[PDB]
């Protein structure tokens, strides 16, 4: 049970949550701050 | 004629190395245990223009190299583009353009393949004899996978597992809806069709694919795909929902 | 406890401890 | 552990991209039958388009224009045509209209750029050689080129309204496929540093970690390695085609051991 819980927690790190990508470096290297903030907010909510 | 496909037509779906893991993927695959079309192009000859659909699994067993290429295109005339590939004795002539093809196209061994060619845009140069191919046209890319295996069977398909590897990638954008094979005249082969399906792929420690599971073949396969394993213990398991 | 082994375990404890098996960044 | 250096590697490219074949061209196709060009295997500099004089529309979707000189792409598609001054707005995702629905549907999930230029001094005659399609039984799909009569000729004439003058517009579509990058842009590559926490740039993969010599047996077509949790584990060298092993920098928690303050003021750290 403990191993399964940890595995699920780790796998939830590759989800999109409605953003354009699941990588912070990608969106930081592609977009400008004003909209990067919105999509980073979406990712933050999912991870929380 | 019809025969059994067994477990043939598995190819590497990505350029990512993996080892000692069971990975689930979705792509266009040849469904397991399907009834594959068996053809005698010339026995008397019937070598027609077959639809391409979403892809073609091509496999044949030959020694005399009677098969030398294929014709890809929608109209197969000089009106619009068409792809022509020829397996030379020294290279490959990969070239696509309008080709007012002949009613009985074949390499003159002169060019009895086609009558006229013009307006060309691209050109590329680069018995236990079982040859296997996978041809796809996605996003305008023409992808070719292949694998050569010593199988002593001509009139059927063998049993076992072997994974096809990428051979050529072509950024063309050509519109293809039909295809036809080239023959050399001074010829038996098979044609399958790929479908959207999900598979469970087993990777050896060296990155070699060694086993697979068709997730929609039967209830036991659904159970195996759900539990992420190739062995199932005793008991009852809930697999899906109906409606 | 078995005095002849580096780990001061009995035989039954040794049997028990061999049946249970078995991301930083 | 903080990183110390940065590692940058780029592929074998010296060719320049043929942007001038379209941007400097003198012949432009009709809006109903567009001209598509494939650009690849070259260095691309977008600062000239960013700094181009007399540019009217320059809007990047999903990328920022200033950060476009540091990215790499599988391929870039350049498409050219001439449009009216008033019809420029229709070339955008989520837009409807005569051209947007009957000439060229720009997809909603499109990534790339759109650039428009006024071409009255070069195309105006009335130049009826440019035709815009007016009738369909259904709206066009994205990237489709379908070629009362459906086609109508443009009134590109001198002294016409600026919203009716011919406009040269180029649609740049950027693609990010699994294939290794072909269009990279100008950047200087360095050598390899081993056994240190460093910053990584093996285009298009970036990250941080520790590089050692990998003994993984990649296949010739194989570029990347991944772990059980779908995490990067190996990379190929863009210039020497060698496998490199990745290990994260060490980290952990810091705790302070202390007796009461009433007795001492010295502590130990774990
Ligand atoms: C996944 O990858 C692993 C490696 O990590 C593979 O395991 C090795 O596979 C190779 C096959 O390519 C094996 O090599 C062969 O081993 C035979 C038996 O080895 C024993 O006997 C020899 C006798 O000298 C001993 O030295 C050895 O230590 C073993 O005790 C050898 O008889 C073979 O030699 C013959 O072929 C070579 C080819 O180069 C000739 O040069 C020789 O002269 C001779 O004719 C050969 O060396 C290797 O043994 C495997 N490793 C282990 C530890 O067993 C997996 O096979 C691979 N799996 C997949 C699916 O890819
Ligand atoms: C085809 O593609 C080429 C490049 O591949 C383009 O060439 C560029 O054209 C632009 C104009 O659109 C140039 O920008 C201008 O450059 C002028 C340079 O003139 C000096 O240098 C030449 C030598 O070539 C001398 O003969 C000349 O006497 C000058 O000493 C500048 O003078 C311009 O500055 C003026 O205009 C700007 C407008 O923004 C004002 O802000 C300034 O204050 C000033 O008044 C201007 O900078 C650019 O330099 C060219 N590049 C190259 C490499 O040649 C073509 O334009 C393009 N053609 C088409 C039709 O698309
Ligand atoms: C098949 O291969 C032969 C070579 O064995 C080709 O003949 C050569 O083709 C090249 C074209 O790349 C020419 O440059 C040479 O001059 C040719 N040599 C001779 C002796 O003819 C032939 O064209 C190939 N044909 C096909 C259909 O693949
Ligand atoms: C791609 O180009 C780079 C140049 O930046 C090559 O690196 C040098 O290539 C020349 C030949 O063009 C060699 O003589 C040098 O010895 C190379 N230097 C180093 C440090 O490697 C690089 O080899 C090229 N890549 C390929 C695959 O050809
Ligand atoms: C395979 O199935 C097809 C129908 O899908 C059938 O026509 C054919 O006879 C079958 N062949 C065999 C060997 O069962
Ligand atoms: C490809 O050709 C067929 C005709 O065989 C046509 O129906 C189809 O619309 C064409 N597709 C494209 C993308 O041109
Ligand atoms: C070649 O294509 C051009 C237009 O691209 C056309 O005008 C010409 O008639 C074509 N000729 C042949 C022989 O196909
Ligand atoms: C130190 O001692 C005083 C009484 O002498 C007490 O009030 C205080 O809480 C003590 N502080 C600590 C850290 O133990």
């Amino acid at each position: 049970q403990n191993a399964q819980a940890l595995n699920t927690l780790v796998k939830q790190l590759s989800s999109n949550f409605g953003a354009i990508s699941s990588v912070l470096n990608d969106i930081l290297s592609r977009l400008d701050p004003p909209e990067a903030e919105v999509q980073i907010d979406r990712l933050i909510n999912g991870r929380l | 004629a019809y025969t059994n496909s067994f477990t043939r037509g598995v190819y590497y779906p990505d350029k990512v190395f993996r080892s000692s893991v069971l990975h689930s993927t979705q792509d266009l695959f040849l469904p397991f245990f399907s009834n594959v079309t068996w053809f005698h192009a010339i026995h008397r000859f019937d070598n027609p223009v077959l639809p391409f659909n979403d892809g073609v699994y091509f496999a044949s067993t030959e020694k005399s190299n009677i098969i030398r290429g294929w014709i890809f295109g929608t109209t197969l005339d000089s009106k619009t583009q068409s792809l022509l590939i020829v397996n030379n004795a020294t290279n490959v002539v990969i070239k696509v353009c309008e080709f007012q093809f002949c009613n009985d196209p074949f390499l003159g061994v002169e060019f009895r393949v086609y009558s006229s060619a013009n307006n060309c845009t691209f050109e590329y140069v680069s018995f236990k004899n079982l040859r296997e191919f996978v041809f796809k046209n996605i996003d305008g890319y023409f992808k070719i996978y292949s694998k050569h295996t010593p199988i002593n069977l001509v009139r059927d398909l063998p049993q076992g597992f072997s994974a096809l590897e990428p051979l050529v990638d072509l950024p063309i954008g050509i519109n293809i809806t039909r295809f036809q094979t080239l023959l050399a005249l001074h010829a038996a082969y098979y044609v399958g069709y790929l479908q959207p399906r999900t598979f469970l792929l087993k990777y050896n420690e060296n990155g070699t694919i060694t086993d697979a599971v068709d997730c929609a073949l039967d209830p036991l396969s659904e159970t195996k795909c759900t539990l992420k394993s190739f062995t199932v213990e005793k008991g009852i398991y809930q697999t899906s929902n109906f409606r | 406890p078995d005095p002849s082994k580096p780990s001061k375990r009995s035989a039954i404890e040794d049997l028990l401890f061999n049946k249970v098996t078995l991301q930083k960044f | 552990v903080q990183p110390t250096e940065s590692i940058v590697r780029f592929p074998n490219i010296t060719n320049l991209c043929p942007f001038g074949e379209v941007f400097n061209a003198t012949r432009f196709a009709s809006v109903y039958a567009w001209n598509r060009k494939r650009i690849s295997n070259c260095v691309a500099d977008y600062s000239v388009l960013y700094n181009s004089a007399s540019f009217s529309t320059f809007k990047c979707y999903g990328v920022s224009p200033t950060k476009l000189n540091d990215l790499c792409f599988t391929n870039v598609y350049a498409d050219s045509f001439v449009i009216r001054g008033d019809e420029v707005r229709q070339i955008a995702p989520g837009q409807t209209g005569k051209i947007a629905d009957y000439n060229y549907k720009l997809p909603d999930d499109f990534t790339g750029c759109v650039i428009a230029w006024n071409s009255n001094n070069l195309d105006s005659k009335g130049n009826y050689n440019y035709l815009y399609r007016l009738f369909r039984k259904s709206n066009l799909k994205p990237f489709e080129r379908d070629i009362y009569f459906p086609l109508q000729s443009y009134g590109f004439q001198p002294t016409n309204g600026v919203g009716y003058q011919p406009y040269r517009v180029v649609v740049l579509s950027f693609e990010l496929l699994h294939a290794p990058a072909t269009v990279c842009g100008p950047k200087k590559s360095t050598n390899l540093v081993k056994n240190k926490c460093v910053n990584f740039n093996f285009n298009g993969l970036t990250g941080t970690g520790v590089l050692t010599e990998s003994n993984k047996k990649f296949l010739p077509f194989q570029q990347f390695g991944r772990d059980i949790a779908d995490t990067t584990d190996a990379v190929r060298d863009p210039q020497t085609l060698e496998i490199l092993d990745i290990t994260p920098c060490s980290f952990g928690g810091v705790s302070v051991i202390t007796p009461g303050t009433n007795t001492s003021n010295q502590v130990a750290v774990l």
